[PDB]
RNA sequence: GCUAAACCUAGCCCCAAACCCACUCCACCUUACUACCAGACAACCUUAGCCAAACCAUUUACCCAAAUAAAGUAUAGGCGAU
RNA sequence: AGCUACCUAAGAACAGCUAAAAGAGCACACCCGUCUAUGUAGCAAAAUAGUGGGAAGAUUUAUAGGUAGAGGCGACAAACCU
RNA sequence: UCCUCCGCAUAAGCCUGCGUCAGAUUAAAAAACUGACAAUUAACAGCCCAAUAUCUACAAUCAACCAACAAGUCAUUAUUACCCUCACUGUCAACCCAACACAGGCAUGCUCAUAAGGAAAGGUUAAAAAAAGUAAAAGGAACUCGGCAAAUCUUACCCCGC
């Protein structure tokens, strides 16, 4: 049984929810969004 | 001959003879010029400039007095969609110099006014494809892109 | 594709609710 | 490198290679010193042409012909009309010899014919 | 000569036209149309019959089986089961509008009673002098099969010789009389081919 | 990207089909028949796994022990050296010993 | 001569010449061999005037008049063929009873694989011949393991070519269950 | 001096050192021939 | 709004069952795929090593013809690792 | 061993000037690569320009063949063997 | 107007790779791209010899005179056998080895100077720095590790290795 996440999307949002109204990549990508978010919390 | 064993020859031994050949020709047009009494086929890599001499005076009892022949390498340059080459086959060529002074021009195989046909077609399809177009116009210029169906 | 129902049911509703905010109905 | 998918043939190579390598017709003879050829008469393939003044049969055949069945000959059915007649005569007349079956054509040997069946020795 | 692709795709064009190149080049990988298995024998339409659309705008209509593509179970009912298309259209020209036909699956259409005329079911059964013949299920009258234009296009009932066809008498002629004795053989002794020199023997391996 | 746009085809299950209603019919064969068969006699499978369990290196060597004979070349070299590779890990390396 | 190359000049430039049907197998073998001698050399110079007539076409870049003339000539001869070699093979298995009429035999090749060998003409025995005694006609014992991997590939073909078809037919009576009756 | 040039062709030398009788004429290369009729090549020697 | 995104088939995997595969006319061991000459040339013969032993040097499991059990027992071993 | 090291068979090239015994000098073709600059993802995975060493010889070079990794080959640089 | 390495042929290699037509659009910018159709013709070249015995000391170098050593590429006879006569293949190109339409590599003949083959500048401006040159007052190695590079066209010596 292969399983793959099928709702990574949705995972994503969560995080990006909270970075729209910052500046530059970091309002988009995941990857730079998530460390921000995190300090922003 | 082609695609046969032929039978192995002995001194001394009876005349090779091929009653049913499999040998197969036909008459090119020339792409470049030359004398009038030379006449260009495409012939079987396996047939000889012999077998041709023997083969045009036996069938078409055509007085031959020189054959020779050229192997013409097909191009092998082309690429399918998998990105594998397409061979065009290679061929033979033979020129033929006819004998008694006689002369050969290739003949007009598709003349013109023969492929004007007089007789008139009448096929439903074609002419209310004709028709149809004709009775349509232009838009006229001042009536401003208005439909024109309308009679008001 | 990815097997699965759940998640292709869940961005069906997220799609249908941006389609309301883009074309709000009267 | 070279070419390994491509036709090898006598285009190819150097000059020793290319005279070497033939396009598939068959010698009519030999050569001797000097490279002088030599053509055998016998080698050439003599083509044996009929006679077509007043020939009936022509490309095609008309399309109002009755179709029939295809029944292809067997050697069964080649010997039932070919040498039963004899020697079914043969048998009630008592003149039948099982031990001469030349008399009907039967060859024992092919050796010693210009046209051997086996092994075939004749041009198509 | 043929050059069809595994899963190749027929349609309404035919394999090899200019439309079907256009639709079906080398490399078109489409999902496979699943198609039920209908044997050769359980086949009932051909070009010619009169089935009742069953399914479409159609419904109900009656009309002739101008074409069977038998690779996806359709037929073309002449006239029926239609859309609009332009023809002929270019930059400047509008087009002819024509109606197409739809192809219909065979349980879309039924065949019809041959006296009745009404819907019916076949089941192909032998005759008397046993022929396969297609027996309605129904009444038990016999829908005879129809003759749909020979394929070749000729018809043999304007059929007029030409200067390179043989001879009805002479095509059915038997020339043949059965011999010991190979075509070599005979052509030699016919033309008069005279050998004296006996053939060697050769070694074969 | 990612995420399919249309809902998959629907899944439609019968769950009265033949083999699920009468999924686990004989499971007391042996209980309820005098013990004549036993349950594992009703696995179907592999002839080297019918009522019988085991680790992926036990499994190897059971396959490898019965039908190893009868498997091809490429497959049976691939078993020795999945072997070897088990007979390592499970033996020499890991967090307990 | 030259001008039984071409079609009759009345036909040049014709959309359509018309044409009978091609010598059908049965219709010949009522022929004699003398008669299918001469057939044989009629079709042979009506295919060389189609053949011309289709390479001048592609000359001119227009479609060949009537081009199943071609399509039935080649029939036409395929079948004179078939029909004459019918003779010589009943002939032969009569008077031998050899099946074929050139000699061979099964051989091992070098690389362990079974194959028709067809004897050639020579003139000298085989026990002689330098090029002959320098091919192997055996195989050696290093070539088992690769007749092995060469079974085992065939079947593994086999095996997924079958266990597909199984599948096939499984997603039939799915698409349409009227289909497992 | 540049390098990259080493490959100096000759049909004789290509056919002498890889062609197919060069690889029938030993037992190991009869079964570099073997080891590319199972691989399925296309080419199985110059 | 672009670039894109989305897809469900192709087939494949593991089992079971069953012991597979030829010439298709012509060509092909010589420079394979090359119609057609005076030869003799002929096959067999212990794997090793990585690695483990925390080095390494004796030693270090490798289907060999019934699942299970006897048994990781008798036994072997720098009596160590195994 | 189509590069390169060495070798085998059978080829080829070497102008002019001086000197005239010639592994003599000057100097082209040709072979090499001293020094400088350029270039350093180049034109080039080693080049370009100039300047150089040799240039009838232990010369240079085309062709085919030979020696194979526990090895070869080596005017030993542990060189060279795609 | 300017360049000229060159160039033309053969060999080897390569294998249709700037012919025509129709398409698209031609090229590190604007056909050598796609598809069809053509095409290289043997005298040059390649492809060769019936047997058995036997024969074959005396270079080449303008081969003469001289003079050599490293001592060399070119030859038959005898007797048998031997009527039979022009097949087959190469023949194109703006080309090959260098991942490239690569300043590299690439054998021979002939011309070289050319009858053959080519174009250093897309347009502009005319800063730095950088590259490649030419010229330079007075001085003339004061430069520098060193006369490196340039210029000129020198002398004598030391070490090492003949
Ligand atoms: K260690
Ligand atoms: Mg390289
Ligand atoms: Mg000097
Ligand atoms: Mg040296
Ligand atoms: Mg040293
Ligand atoms: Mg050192
Ligand atoms: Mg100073
Ligand atoms: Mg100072
Ligand atoms: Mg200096
Ligand atoms: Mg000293």
């Amino acid at each position: 049984l292969r399983n793959r996440v099928t709702d990574r999307y949705f995972r994503i949002q969560e995080v990006l929810k909270h970075a729209r109204h910052f500046r530059g990549r970091k309002n988009r990508c995941y990857r730079l969004a998530v460390r921000t978010v995190i300090r922003a919390f | 001959a082609r695609n046969v064993v032929y039978p192995l020859y002995r001194l001394g031994g009876p005349q090779l003879r091929v009653f049913r050949t499999n040998f197969f020709i036909q008459l090119v047009r020339p792409g470049v010029a030359q004398p009038e009494d030379t006449v260009q086929f495409r012939i079987p890599m396996e047939m000889t400039r012999v077998d041709l001499r023997n083969y045009l005076e036996g069938i078409y009892n055509v007085p031959v007095a020189a054959v020779r022949t050229r192997v013409q390498h097909g191009s092998n340059k082309r690429r399918d969609h998998r990105n594998v080459r397409i061979k065009k086959p290679d061929y033979k060529v033979a020129y033929v110099q006819l004998a008694h002074g006689q002369t050969f021009t290739f003949p007009d195989l598709f003349p013109e006014k023969d492929e004007s046909p007089e007789g008139s077609a009448a096929d439903d399809l074609y002419s209310m494809l004709e028709e149809e177009r004709q009775q349509r116009q232009s838009s006229d210029p001042r009536r401003g892109g208005v439909p024109s169906w309308f009679g008001l | 594709v990815k097997k699965g129902f759940r998640a292709a049911f869940r961005f069906q509703k997220e799609l249908e609710r941006q389609r309301l905010l883009r074309c709000p109905p009267p | 490198g070279a070419d390994r998918m491509s036709k090898w043939t006598s285009k190819r190579g150097p000059r020793s290679f290319r005279g070497r390598k033939g396009r598939g017709a068959k010698g009519i003879g030999f050569l001797t010193s000097g490279w002088r050829f030599v053509q055998i008469k016998e080698m050439v393939p003599e083509f044996v042409v009929p006679d077509l003044t007043g020939f009936k049969l022509k490309p095609y055949v008309s399309y109002l012909a009755p179709e029939s069945e295809e029944t292809p000959l067997t050697a069964a059915q080649l010997f039932s009309e070919a040498v039963a007649p004899a020697i079914e005569k043969d048998f009630k007349d008592g003149t039948f010899d099982p031990d001469n079956l030349e008399k009907y054509g039967f060859e024992p040997t092919q050796e010693g014919k210009l046209f051997q069946l086996y092994p075939r020795n004749f041009l198509r | 000569k043929v050059t069809l692709p595994p899963h190749y795709r027929y349609g309404m064009s035919p394999p090899g036209s200019v439309a079907d190149k256009r639709k079906n080049p080398p490399w078109i990988r489409r999902r496979p149309v699943v198609v039920e298995p209908i044997s050769d024998e359980d086949w009932y339409l051909f070009c010619g019959d009169t089935v009742e659309i069953l399914e479409g705008k159609d419904a109900g209509k009656q009309g002739k089986v101008v074409q069977v593509i038998r690779q996806r179970n359709w037929v073309v009912v002449g006239g029926l089961n239609t859309h609009y298309r332009y023809i002929g259209k270019t930059m400047d020209y509008r087009g002819t509008m024509i109606p197409s036909e739809a192809p219909l699956l065979h349980r879309q259409v039924k065949l019809v009673d041959p006296m009745d005329r009404k819907p019916t079911e076949i089941e192909w059964r032998f005759t008397e002098a046993g022929e396969r013949v297609r027996v309605s299920t129904r009444s038990g009258r016999i829908i005879p099969k129809p003759e749909f234009p020979r394929a070749d296009g000729i018809v043999p009932e304007t059929w007029i010789d030409g200067p390179k066809d043989t001879s009805v008498e002479d095509a059915l002629e038997r020339t043949y009389v059965p011999c010991l004795k190979t075509l070599q053989e005979e052509v030699m002794e016919a033309m008069g081919i005279k050998e004296t020199r006996k053939y060697k023997k050769v070694y074969w391996y | 990207i990612g995420i399919r746009l249309t809902l998959p085809p629907p899944k439609v299950v019968d769950r009265w089909n033949e083999k699920r209603a009468m999924f686990g019919v004989y499971d007391n064969i042996g209980i309820l028949g005098n013990f004549e068969k036993h349950p594992k006699e009703l696995i179907r499978g592999p002839i080297w796994l019918r009522g019988w369990k085991g680790n992926e290196l036990q499994r190897c060597i059971r396959k490898r022990k019965m039908v190893g004979s009868r498997m091809f070349a490429d497959d049976l070299h691939n078993l020795n050296k999945r072997i070897r590779y088990l007979y390592k890990h499970f033996n020499r390396h890991g967090k307990f010993r | 001569g030259l001008e039984e190359f071409f079609d009759d000049p009345k036909n040049w430039g014709q959309e359509k010449v018309k044409s009978g049907a091609a010598w059908t197998c049965q219709q010949l073998r009522n022929k004699s061999n003398e008669d299918l001698h001469k057939l044989w050399y009629v079709l042979l110079k009506e295919r060389n005037m189609l053949l011309t007539l289709e390479q001048e076409a592609k000359r001119q870049r227009l479609p060949m008049p009537s081009p199943e003339r071609l399509d039935k000539v080649v029939d036409s001869m395929d079948a004179l063929d078939k029909v004459v070699q019918e003779r010589e093979d009943a002939l032969r298995l009569l008077q031998t009873g050899q099946e074929r009429a050139r000699p061979g035999a099964w051989r091992r090749d070098i690389f362990g694989r079974i194959i028709w060998h067809k004897f050639k003409q020579w003139v000298i025995p085989w026990h002689l011949n330098k090029r002959y005694n320098r091919k192997r006609f055996f195989a050696l014992p290093y070539v088992d393991h690769f007749l092995r991997l060469e079974r085992e590939k065939r079947a593994r073909i086999k095996a997924r070519k079958e266990n597909l078809e199984r599948k096939k037919a499984k997603i039939l009576l799915k698409k349409f269950p009227h289909l497992a009756e | 001096k540049a390098r990259g040039n080493e490959y100096q062709p000759s049909n004789i030398k290509r056919k002498n050192k890889h062609g197919w009788v060069r690889r029938l004429s030993t037992p190991a290369g009869v079964q570099v021939i073997l080891r590319r009729m199972l691989k399925g090549r296309k080419s199985l020697s110059h």
